[PDB]
């Protein structure tokens, strides 16, 4: 019953990581163009006593970056499942800016299949 | 850095066909996208010339040419940005740019100039830059087209 939530402000990338996410045999994703948006749809799926088993987050996005939507997701609603960033600079640094914001894991762009899996296996409750 | 010579970085668009339909289905979701943020990229220079604008446009394209490893693309979209942020104040005239092209010979039989468009204060100098860099951009782009299109036996 796994649900995702892909956050990312370009509609191809979203693509790419639908199309990973359903090649794992996951059906059921979400996606969002911003950090408010996320937020919005985390808030909805919170308003129905429902919930994402996990959010791929986009770090660098203009109007609300992944951080502040990962602190608001986080602080405002309570959400405790794991955030991944999606990143373009899996530097160390940045890496830890991430985490700080409330992230707890990382994909670097461009996004490889082994390792969403990966990802999926160690921290998704529910995947198969 | 400058300008990567090869049009596809094949060790990343392969990822995108190892999951292969979908692969071109993406390409030319590419595609339209591309030819929207250009023009909105023109509309910007002709009027608003909003150099934020520009940054944002080219944020948006960089994030999806990058993704399907159309990194010539990719480049010329940072520097767009750049420009546009006012950290840079130089841009490549076309011969010196498509004189690092690994494969020169895509360029015969073809005007790299004919998708060429012009516009018409410190933003001055910034604008035109930016819509010499977009014309660059168009180029690339009809030449990352080329050989997608010999790739998948269709023209895209």
């Amino acid at each position: 019953s796994v649900k995702i939530l892909v956050v990312e402000d370009n509609h191809v990338n979203q693509e790419v990581i639908k199309r990973m996410l359903n090649l794992e045999g996951i059906e059921n994703i979400e996606l969002a163009c911003d950090g408010q948006e996320a937020f919005d749809k985390v808030k909805e799926l919170t308003s129905k006593g429902e919930n994402y088993n996990m959010i791929f987050m986009d770090v660098q996005m203009p109007k609300v970056d992944g951080l502040l939507s990962t602190k608001m997701i986080r602080r405002d609603l309570g959400y405790t499942s794991p955030i991944v960033a999606l990143t373009a600079f899996a530097d160390d640094s940045n890496i830890k800016e991430c985490l700080e914001s409330g992230m707890n894991g990382f994909l670097s762009k461009p996004i490889k299949r082994p390792k969403l899996k990966t990802i999926l296996t160690e921290f998704c409750a529910a995947y198969q | 850095s400058t300008i990567p010579s090869e049009i596809i970085n094949w060790t990343i668009l392969n990822e995108i066909i190892s999951m292969d339909d979908f692969s071109k289905g993406l390409i030319i979701q590419f595609i339209d996208q591309a030819q929207t943020t250009f023009a909105q990229m023109q509309r910007q220079l002709d009027g608003e010339k909003n150099l934020t604008e520009l940054d944002n446009l080219g944020h948006f394209l960089k994030g999806s040419s990058a993704a399907l490893g159309l990194q010539r693309i990719a480049w010329v979209c940072e520097r767009i940005q750049n420009l546009g942020r006012k950290m840079e104040h130089f841009f490549p005239n076309k011969t010196e740019l498509v004189n690092t092209l690994s494969d020169k010979s895509i360029i015969n039989g073809i005007n790299i100039d004919e998708d060429d468009e012009e516009i018409k204060d410190e933003n001055s100098i910034y604008l035109i830059l930016i819509a010499k860099a977009l014309n660059q951009s168009r180029l690339e782009f009809k030449l990352a087209r080329i050989e997608l299109s010999k790739y998948y036996n269709t023209n895209l």
